[PDB]
């Protein structure tokens, strides 16, 4: 009855998936039928073997306390905290693997330093000497200092310069100034143990402290170091949606998050070995396509075509044209192993952190990265031989998109509209001016996942379109960014189409689309980098700026951790999917009201995107009046 | 002091001044007194370019206040601000037309006042060939009489036309600069509302040289932003009224260089305090090459 | 119905709790009614907001896969892994706070180095120079090297000397050699995220890798450094059970884990200022009593009387004589806040890691430890003022116990039976001889919690009595040790009463009780220290020795991590309470069968203690048969 | 091999050997023939102390094999091992009684054989005063005759009694040591079973000097472990049988010092390879202190 999607190519293959007799994420959601109201409210705890316990989400009725004595608010707050710890650990291991690769960069190695100017600037942030030194001794010293932020037990952590000093002292007084990344994860896991913390306020404050090690450390260093090794992203053209797959070419789909694998696969897609081999098996060439974050990482830097977002990963195999599905970690549906059995697709897992049963494990050798990527890519090209071309169905639907809008490239674009004799170059002042002047009402960050509880891509597009119509420039990462690319919002032509007068005028002068794709979900740090620079340039805190974050169709624990550190930084966050907190009245009051008194921002729960846009515009206008702009 | 609110305030101030001087018109001369500008075939060029209708009597001039009020939508959106800036320009023509009905010769030299149609044709052909690289609508008050002449004689030496309006006229004659059409220095009026007489230059240039019919407002604004290369230089303290008028020059497509601190908008509203290099920023902001 | 306990004092006060009209942990267990069969089997996953999902524990029937595609085995293995990660993080922060106190030790400070010979021996293990150096410069260098083991990202970790190299090489080949403590916690949390690990074997192997950072690092350093600062435990007499509370004295009950607080309170209980105040308010003196681990920590070192174990903590307040309940972290029932409202007892929380709502928070100032302990103890003495002596009911039931049997003291006791001219002194040779000869059939470690699903203390006593009857020496920690103390097993007289011929003969010669209390659950590292020395002295690995571990009434996630690293070390582990794994057939095969092929040991799930004892004796005889002893 | 199995092995071997020589008794002498030891008031001292019944004829000696079979419970528990060691001692008396029934004079010098009751009492009064600090039941074979005599003359010089049984008797006469009751050196027999005649010394010491009635086995073993200070020194390779006999000495409370590698048990079964200090380990393991002689000092 309810529509499964709004993308046509997504719907066409959903009909083929029904014909082929295979299961999809939509089909398994309907099989769950009425999901339990105790876990959807957060009033269930399994933190020991005295349980499992469940208390009533209605205060005053039913069972009031768990066996140990934990109230509904205590149970909810502890379940929330562990979601943040899980989300933090996902981005932690993400950035940890990136920093380790930087330590292993050598002149005669597969991994090299490509953006030297970024390294020299990042080294200054870590108090690393650069004058007269070799560029790889600098890279190793920065990696050592960066890795220390994950597990140092003495001293203070290193935080990026764009973090306003007003916000730092605000965390100190609140008592949530972050420590080591892994240290905070264990601290949350410790206090969530049975018989430990039993106070909603102190528990949530621990979650906020833990999330700060993600946005301003984990994701930041993960983004900081990826640009150094693979190149700082710049504006680059690409194509999106499932129509990028070529019937007469080798379709290798890179899925996952950790970019090191996908980066080597891209370089291995130019080896005369695999280019000629792709022709010897009867194909035109190697057609690389990415999905989710690892697809964003290569699209931002090399313009690799984007096959699709989260809930589309199953329908890519349904096409029957995917020869090699190469995945690493995070958000790789284990159903792909059973699904790929109904096709010739070779579902390949590579990282030891994410083994999948009944899949093809080809361990990515990080000591010989280029050789290992060639070996994996060879196994995908050789599988084109087993393709049956009568059953292949690639929907003829693909839309152009422009991405690559890193903080450096956005600043570079802003230099076009600066008068040579007046203002300073290489700053975020042009963006601060149009915000202060009022041409741009505000700036919104639309990120998030897909969720079967929401018509996929519908809430993402309705939110972005609503915001840009109200002269609110939108920046996007993750699957929300890929939803905009498929729809066709990442185009310069979308300014006159969907944006209001003010935003469309900014797009013409700067020569940019109304929606700025800023990379993967670890690249959300760029938005913190961006908003922070504007707050510092205006001598204010980030809780004073008319900024907002939206997660219309979030799902992962990473989304929980992402939203938390955005609020603690001082940016209002809207949630399109209700988090499991409805059973704790005090927890709801903390997240949607009391948070304002702590960090100058709060969470918003609104399932209707049209209602959220109204709330975002009204909240921004309120902060504008308070600031006098 | 929100920029949109500042423009809306001066726009409402411009309307209130137009209602005041048009009430003087109906009381001293009645609703049927001839309203026209000397040697113009387009009646009121700004109101003509917007509505395609000519204004003949005072009763129509009074009924043209309704045009100003319609453009003063008070919502903080850009299209509302450019419309509000146009409203100030229309109201400046109402005030300036009333000046010509209350007095047979309201502007006396050194003030030139309104610019006749034959001057448009004469001054128009070098603008197309680029003999005069642009026009400079410098208005306001300079902090020193020497810096006013230094800038105007710099613009004059570049070969382009400069238009003085406000106290800078007094600062220019003190600066030993010589005015005149052949001198390419034209003082319009001491009142702020006299800036419409350089605005009518570009609009009439769109009607004459562009062959555009009256009532094609969006097309007139395109011709002004692309063909005629105008820029306005505001000096000294800026009242709410002149700030509202600046948005009208933005609607035409002309950047606004100033020395006063103001919420800047790229390529459209900039603040340059260094008077020695002010000429250089203005030529760049309008893409003017000598 | 089933009896709630086997302790008489526990039953007497449970009736007073019914008379006074207050709820206990037993009352809240019955209110939970039928706990869910989905969470008790482990076939429920809440690792994102697409769920909550539930699959069928019966393979082949019902719903088989979750929304993301995770099978029942994947969900179980991931829920199990997070239990291990939580238990590791609990002991991690425990030892982390201890190592930090060692770094802050000074000559004229509240925290001093008491066992310099232990420190000098530990310094050699960390490659720290000691010759001719100041004793506090040594202590600071050891603390830094110890703290590095929690979050170092490069190099290898420092492992204790008693770890056999055969076991190290076994872990390396299996791929579970530990990294940093916090690093492994985040690694498990990463792979348990949705779309990550989906293989039962690799998931459990990650849990094994994480658990090793607890027993051989976290718990080990916490115990090693506690002995350095507070003194290595030696044979000391004490009294146990709830009869230790004195009606005419100030009854301050120390509950929790972190020993620094309880240690300072003991020293503050001798201040002449605070002694006079205890008399001025109408009391005889300060009567210190401990509970759970922090009660063992002070009892092992200073002979402080032990009030009771886990499920007795509520009944201690029911007496109406507890004036001050000082708690820090871990295993403090949040119901104590609501329970203490029905009495004059001042329920005081001290650590910021475990805030409890409606309690009295008096932050333990680690910068002024003795002063802060005095201030907290004064508020407990001042609360004796509010005592109602008509409502006080203290059962006259307490049994003597002997504890303080550290590895050093056990070796010292073994020197009594060494011939001066024959063997070497200060070795574990006497214990290895009686084991090889066959006088002692084996050695068993009975640890664990209490659980409402088992008649409390019944499974502990029936297991210990059964083992010592079969000539199997028993060592005990945690609440299982305190259950033996209450019953009266920690006495030298228990040899003739309950032990077999072989064990009773060994007890007479060595002059020790048949059950050796070895301290808290972080002191379980002492048992690994002990078993390792026996394995090294006989040139074999630990999977060859006739050793076994029992957790008759476990409950906490800490127990899961404890049981895991005991199995990974190579010691068979029996569980008296079923862990939530019954829904995953492959996970059960891994934990109860395939583990033997991996680490030479496996888990056993047996709820009947008499059946478990039989399994232990038969398993030991097999390993003796395999070894030729 | 597992130590418990090694004790069970020699105990079953001792039973099989006892069944063999008692079968010779019923064929050459019939089921009714006098069975006794010279000048003993306790019949069979080991069997008497355990059951309180005396053995007179061969039919009763044959019926006393059931005592050995009852003591050989083959479960790996300590109390079963001490009982199995006692079974070997009872079987050693059965074989040794059969030696005295098949031959009127089965033991010829230098072998003394059985020790009479008047010798026990004569040797008993100095034991209480501590005149002889202990007894040393050294059996087996030394690797060198000099190291054997070096040890036996050391024990004799300490004033305590030593009892030889096995090949060490031949090594002692080669080593020029002198035997005799007054010399506190008694050679028993060349067969392993002849060690039982020193076991009967301590048992009879419990019956005579301890006043304990026959059949109070637990009390006899208490007297034996506390009062009489005995220790056994086993030298050379150890068969399963002699190992089984060692468990009997443990039941009496006597440590077993040896030079052969063996699963040690503290204070009960130890391995000392250094023959020069072997005497000192034996004196310590049994708590033997030498009585010094100090000249009297008067202060009047
Ligand atoms: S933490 Fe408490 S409420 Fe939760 S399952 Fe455990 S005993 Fe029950
Ligand atoms: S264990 Fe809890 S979350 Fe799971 S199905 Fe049962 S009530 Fe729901
Ligand atoms: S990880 Fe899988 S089973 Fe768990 S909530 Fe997510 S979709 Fe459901
Ligand atoms: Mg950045
Ligand atoms: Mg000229
Ligand atoms: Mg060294
Ligand atoms: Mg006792």
């Amino acid at each position: 009855e309810k529509a499964k999607s709004i993308d046509q190519a997504t719907l066409q293959l959903l009909d083929k998936a029904k014909q082929d007799g295979v299961e999809t994420v939509w089909d398994r959601k309907a099989d769950m039928k009425v999901q339990c109201g105790f876990g959807s409210a957060g009033v269930c705890c399994r933190n020991c073997s005295m349980g499992p316990c469940r208390v009533s989400p209605v205060p005053g009725k039913g069972v009031e306390r768990g066996i140990c004595g934990a109230t509904a608010d205590v149970i909810v707050s502890r379940n929330f905290a562990r979601m943040v710890a899980a989300g933090t650990a996902a981005h932690s291991d993400h950035g940890r693997s990136i920093a380790l690769s930087l330590y292993h960069t050598s002149k005669d190695g597969d991994i090299k330093v490509k953006d030297e100017n970024k390294l020299k600037e990042v080294a200054k942030s870590f108090n690393v000497e650069t004058e007269g030194r070799d560029i790889y001794d600098i890279a190793h010293d920065v990696a050592k200092e960066g890795l220390s932020n994950y597990g140092k037990q003495l001293g203070e952590v290193t935080l990026p310069p764009s973090l306003p000093e007003k916000r730092k002292e605000l965390w100190r007084k609140l008592g949530v100034y972050p420590r080591a990344v892994d240290r905070e994860i264990a601290a949350v896991m410790h206090s969530t143990h049975i018989g430990c913390n039993a106070d909603a306020e102190a528990m949530i404050k621990m979650s906020m402290r833990c999330s700060l090690t993600d946005g301003w450390m984990g994701s930041f260093m993960g983004t900081e170091f990826s640009d150094i090794m693979f190149g700082t992203p710049h504006s680059i053209d690409t194509e999106a949606n499932l129509g990028v797959l070529e019937k007469n070419s080798v379709n290798v789909v890179l899925h996952g998050h950790e970019p090191l694998l996908s980066e080597m696969v891209v370089e291995a897609a130019s080896d005369p070995e695999l280019v000629e081999l792709a022709k010897s098996v009867g194909a035109d060439g190697i057609n690389l396509c990415g999905m989710c974050c690892t697809g964003n990482e290569v699209s931002m830097r090399h313009g690799i075509k984007i096959a699709g977002n989260f809930m589309q990963q199953e329908l890519a195999v349904v096409t029957g044209a995917v020869d090699g599905l190469i995945v690493d970690v995070q958000c790789i549906m284990p159903a792909l192993a059973k699904l790929s059995k109904s096709y010739h697709t070779k579902f390949i897992t590579t990282s030891p952190k994410a083994h999948i049963t009944d899949s093809i494990y080809m361990e990515f050798d990080e000591e010989n990265p280029l050789d290992s990527a060639k070996k994996i890519l060879k196994e995908a090209i050789l599988n084109f031989k087993n393709r049956d071309q009568s059953k292949v169905m690639i929907p003829e639907l693909k839309c152009k998109a422009i991405l690559g809008y890193s903080v450096e490239e956005i600043i570079n674009k802003l230099d076009k509209v600066v008068n040579t004799q007046i203002g300073p170059m290489q700053t975020v002042k042009p963006l601060a001016d149009v915000l202060v002047s009022g041409v741009l009402r505000g700036a919104a960050a639309v990120v998030g996942c897909n969720n079967p509880k929401v018509v996929q891509d519908s809430a993402h597009i309705e939110t972005i379109k609503g915001l840009i119509k109200n002269d609110v420039i939108v920046v996007v990462t993750g699957c929300a960014a890929q939803a905009a690319a498929k729809y066709g919002l990442l185009q310069k032509e979308a300014a006159e189409k969907y944006a209001g007068p003010g935003l469309a005028t900014v797009c013409k002068l700067v020569d940019i689309p109304p929606v700025l794709h800023m990379g993967s979900c670890v690249d959300i740090s760029r938005i913190l980098d961006l908003v922070g620079r504007v707050a510092n340039l205006l001598g204010v805190d980030m809780s004073d700026l008319p900024v907002a974050g939206v997660a219309p169709e979030w799902m992962s624990e990473k989304a929980v951790a992402i939203g938390t550190y955005v609020v603690t930084s001082g940016i209002d966050t809207w949630l399109g999917v209700a988090p499991p907190v409805t059973g704790g009245p005090e927890v709801v009051d903390i997240l949607t009201n009391k948070m304002e008194d702590w960090v100058g921002a709060k969470f918003f729960i609104e399932t209707d995107p049209h209602k959220a846009v109204e709330q975002i515009v009204n909240r921004m206008n309120e902060k504008r009046k308070k600031l006098g702009i | 002091m929100n920029l949109f609110q500042t423009v809306f305030t001066g726009s409402k101030q411009a309307l209130a001044a137009a209602e005041g001087i048009v009430k003087q018109a109906v009381d001293e001369k009645g609703r049927d007194y001839k309203v026209a500008f000397p040697d113009t075939a387009y009646s009121l060029p700004v109101i003509f370019a917007a509505t395609g209708k000519k204004i003949t009597n005072v009763g129509e001039l009074e009924g043209a206040l309704d045009i100003v009020r319609s453009l003063i939508v008070e919502e903080e959106m850009l299209d509302k601000l450019l419309n509000s800036g146009l409203a100030t320009a229309v109201a400046a023509e109402i005030i300036e037309a009333a000046k010509y009905v209350l007095s047979d010769a309201p502007y006396a030299e050194p003030c030139v006042g309104f610019i006749s149609d034959p001057i448009i044709r004469s001054l128009g052909v070098p603008l197309v060939t680029g003999d005069i690289p642009g026009v400079a609508v410098i208005l306001g008050e300079c902090p020193d009489s020497e810096t006013a002449a230094k800038i105007i004689k710099d613009y004059q030496s570049k070969g382009l036309l400069t238009c003085l309006v406000g106290k800078v006229i007094d600062q220019a004659i003190e600066g030993k600069v010589k005015m005149g059409l052949d001198l390419r220095v034209i003082p319009l009026g001491y009142d702020v509302t006299s800036v419409i007489h350089v605005v009518t230059i570009a609009i009439r240039a769109a009607l004459i040289f562009g062959g555009i019919k009256g009532g094609q407002l969006n097309d007139i604004l395109k011709y002004t932003a692309e063909r005629v290369p105008a820029f306005v230089n505001a000096f000294g303290p800026l009242s709410e009224l002149v700030v509202s008028a600046g948005a009208g020059a933005i609607a035409l497509g002309f950047p606004v260089l100033t020395d006063q601190v103001v919420p800047e908008v790229p390529t459209l509203l900039l603040t340059q305090k260094d008077y020695d290099k002010m000429v250089k920023t203005s030529l760049e902001a309008r893409n003017i090459k000598i």
